[PDB]
RNA sequence: UUAGGAGCCAGCCGCCGAAGGUGGGACAGAUGAUUGGGGUGAAGUCGUAACAAGGUAGCCGUAUCGGAAGGUGCGGCUGG
RNA sequence: GGUACCUAACCAGAAAGCCACGGCUAACUACGUGCCAGCAGCCGCGGUAAUACGUAGGUGGCAAGCGUUGUCCGGAAUUA
RNA sequence: GGAGAGUUUGAUCCUGGCUCAGGACGAACGCUGGCGGCGUGCCUAAUACAUGCAAGUCGAGCGGACAGAUGGGAGCUUGCUCCCUGAUGUUAGCGGCGGACGGGUGAGUAACACGUGGGUAACCUGCCUGUAAGACUGGGAUAACUCCGGGAAACCGGGGCUAAUACCGGAUGGUUGUUUGAACCGCAUGGUUCAAACAUAAAAGGUGGCUUCGGCUACCACUUACAGAUGGACCCGCGGCGCAUUAGCUAGUUGGUGAGGUAACGGCUCACCAAGGCGACGAUGCGUAGCCGACCUGAGAGGGUGAUCGGCCACACUGGGACUGAGACACGGCCCAGACUCCUACGGGAGGCAGCAGUAGGGAAUCUUCCGCAAUGGACGAAAGUCUGACGGAGCAACGCCGC
């Protein structure tokens, strides 16, 4: 139930996203516990900024993200550092 | 067997609670009225929400009484409260619903909208 | 052309002057239709009483049986003056 | 690994007629959020006396716990000072 | 109404079955308590095992929710301790 | 082992139990003939009570009488 | 959603109003008008020369809005 | 980071009123109005609602139906008709989990509802990880299926057939309870740890591969235990209103003991016994109103408001109860009554828009009966997928700000 996930922000046409550790029972704009950095889809270049260390503490407690959120962690190697900890 | 100066429990949510009689619309002088006869009445009590309120000369139809009703079978219908249902001086009522049972000796005349609104035509 | 040729729930051409709301659609048929009208339906959808009819439309009427009645809001919901004189 | 300390006060006792329990008046006092002067209130509770060693006008401490009955949410600690 | 009719068709069928577990659990306790008004301990010992047979299987099935059943155990158990 | 017991349920029973009915009080609002003052308006009628020693120095409190402002009685006050 | 967008081609062509104008308060004259018609948030304007009414010209205000309206705060140190 | 101005008067100063310039609206109205972003858009009626949609999902839980033709064979008209169970396809019902969240409205509620800080040795937590263990042996049904019966329908009843990760016993288990020991510590209840004894307490298979056909294996699910993660319940100080032309108010009230009851503390319930408790720091009462981060305004101190967006409580036509489920007293679930609507062959039933739209009605006054699951989200499933009026956008009105 505890899904680390995106959070919809910004204007009407061009969205913005914040990567958020929360409960799924709260709504799409619902409350949370603690966040990690950002996401930008409307940039044709990069600038997806992640704290890159804080979620690994939450992943050791166990919080399954959706894959659209998860592959950003693969792009910065959070999960592979975490999989090394699971191989540790 | 309803006379002059009797008090009747009213069987619709048209405004009234208790109704007293004047005269049975028979001939020169008719004493009683069993079922289906038409009385000119007045209103001794009404609901606070009232279309027809306190002190109104009304014309009404007996529905259910503590009288017999000799069918040709020999079956005698006899309720346990004298009553009326207030009508709009015609062969048609003016209330919305009709509380409680209704005697089947109203179908001898054409009061069928009271029959169609009755919940249990006994 | 100063008149609307609208259709009844049979499909008969109802010749009324132009600019009519469906309240004006009632009184050509019968006056008590206006006494018992609640809503209206033109071509599948309900239409508001704020709608003004056009020439060549099928107008169905949501009519109460004998239960309901008018208000003060309808006195300027009569565009056509001959129906407004009704 | 000590657990969290509970609510605690000291105060002064009005009456003793309650069975194995009393009332204790707390006299902390504060300023007002508009003017500034500091006036005193009356704060009284219901406190458990397991030994019934209570006096009218007794200086004593109270200690909260799980609520023992209707409105009783305190037990004593130490009978500090007694009346005359 | 929104195709949740399947709930009520099962909820009543479970309501019969659950109460048979619940009411037999009630009769097991009183029969132990029958051996408290009676002055029999050996009959109370085999009834306590007979009662706790239903009690321990009860939370295994559904809502009896052990923290009640611990009070159901010990209140019966002190009476056998009382004999 | 050809069925009894256990347990179970239909059923009825008891306490609790909403709405309904009955009854005398509470308060809230419309309404009620007539009346009681209170202001508010065009040169209405009646007096002149105040403000000058206002033509009897005013004024507060109480009492009392008259078309009505007021009158005087008694005490008090200077803003006589 | 071929929507944003960009590329090229076309024309002064498509397109401004309401409010104020004695003093508060920036801005005034001419006709009409004669306690009447009418303005008015404030002081108050008109019984024949109305910068205050209504109109016209001309200013001024602000602008895809402008006035009026009801609200709440402020100015109101006028609950301090 | 703090402007004042007209007015009592014949004239002056004070005094004191109101008036005025300013700033906001979820604002409406009058007149006009070209466009583009971004944002709001029933406050009155929590008044009644036509129509469509707003919560389902698993054939890899399961029986059967249901098509199917891989081929096999049959009768011949060469047009077909089949009989076997192909790949695979469909899912009424069954069973698993969700429906308690997502979403709306602001009616009650002046109190631990909320805001803040606390406490729990007085509690709970399916779905999440991680660890510890495991997953033995049987049993009886029953829907669907049909076969009759009764019904206008709503549907209901009876007789057989059958399944499962459905249900129910037997074993073994470090749960828990009892009994008796120890150790340590707190804040009284005590708490924590260790031993022994007794008492019971489970589980389930499915998917694919490998097979010696015994099975094995991963993966999913399952029972139990530990923690963590996770939300929830209960208690407590301290806060934010109006009236004294509301001064007395309460007997389960307030106390104790025991009992029952609740996940849990308790007059929470009941017996008994006691007479207390609440109060001029304003009880009780009454009118009033959802609260808060915040919004607006002010120079600040303060004052007003509590719309949208975000937190939480409360409510789901009005009222009361209750089940299954980790979690409700359940917004689109059941049962009952009250009003009302609809149908009936009068015997009977079905219904709940303050879900999205839209309409009625109210009122000065508030919008489109669109498209899409592409992104975000949830729901279930091993996944594809399915389902989504959450949301995504389009549409309306100068409603407001900014931009041309």
């Amino acid at each position: 139930a505890v899904k680390i996930r995106l959070k919809r922000m910004g204007a009407k046409k061009s969205p913005f996203y914040r990567i958020v550790v929360a409960d799924s029972r709260s709504p799409r704009d619902g409350r949370f516990i603690e966040t990690v950095g950002t996401y930008n889809p409307v940039a044709k270049p990069a600038e997806v900024k992640i704290d890159e260390e804080l979620a690994l503490k939450w992943l050791q407690t166990g919080a399954k993200p959706s894959d659209t959120v998860r592959n950003l962690f693969s792009s910065q190697g959070i999960m592979e550092k975490f999989h090394n900890a699971k191989q540790g | 067997m309803i006379q002059q100066e009797t008090r009747l429990k009213v069987a619709d949510n048209s405004g009234a609670r208790e109704v007293l009689t004047i005269k049975v619309l028979g001939g020169s002088g008719r004493k009683t009225a069993n079922i289906g006869d038409v009385i000119v009445c007045t209103v001794k009590q009404a609901t606070p929400g009232g279309v027809v309120k306190k002190g109104e000369v009304v014309k009404a139809v007996i529905v259910r009484t503590k009288s017999g009703a000799r069918r040709s079978d020999g079956s005698y219908i006899s309720f346990d409260e004298n009553a009326c249902v207030i009508i709009r001086d015609d062969k048609s009522p003016r209330g919305t619903r009709i509380f409680g049972p209704v005697a089947r000796e109203l179908r001898e005349n054409n009061f069928m909208k009271i029959v169609s609104l009755a919940p249990e035509v006994i | 052309s100063d008149m609307v040729y609208v259709f009844t729930p049979k499909g008969d051409v109802i010749e009324l002057p132009s600019g009519s709301v469906p309240i004006d659609f009632s009184y050509r048929i019968h006056s008590e239709i206006g006494n018992k009208t609640i809503g209206a339906k033109v071509n599948g959808k309900m239409v508001t009483l704020d709608h003004k009819l056009r020439t060549g439309d099928i107008v169905e009427i949501l009519t109460s049986k004998h239960s309901y009645g008018p208000s003060q809001d309808w006195v300027k919901l009569a565009q056509t003056s001959q129906a407004k004189h009704k | 690994s000590e657990r969290n300390q509970r609510k605690v006060y000291q105060g002064r006792v009005v009456s003793d007629k309650m069975d194995k329990t009393i009332t204790v008046v707390v006299e902390t006092y504060k300023k007002h959020t508009l003017y500034g002067k500091r006036v005193k209130y009356s704060k009284k509770f219901k406190a458990h006396d397991e030994n019934n060693q209570a006096k009218i006008g007794d200086i004593v401490k109270i200690m909260e716990t799980r609520p023992l009955s209707a409105t009783k949410r305190f037990r004593l600690v130490e009978v500090v000072e007694e009346a005359v | 109404i929104k195709s949740a009719i399947k709930r009520t068709k099962t909820n009543n069928e479970r309501r019969v079955h659950n109460a048979t577990i619940k009411s037999a659990m009630r009769t097991a306790i009183k029969q132990v308590e029958a051996s408290v008004a009676n002055n029999e301990a050996d009959k109370a010992k085999t009834a306590l095992t007979e009662a706790a047979k239903r009690i321990d299987k009860a939370v295994k099935t559904g809502l009896v929710h052990k923290n009640t059943a611990a009070r159901y155990k010990s209140r019966l158990a002190k009476k056998v301790n009382g004999l």
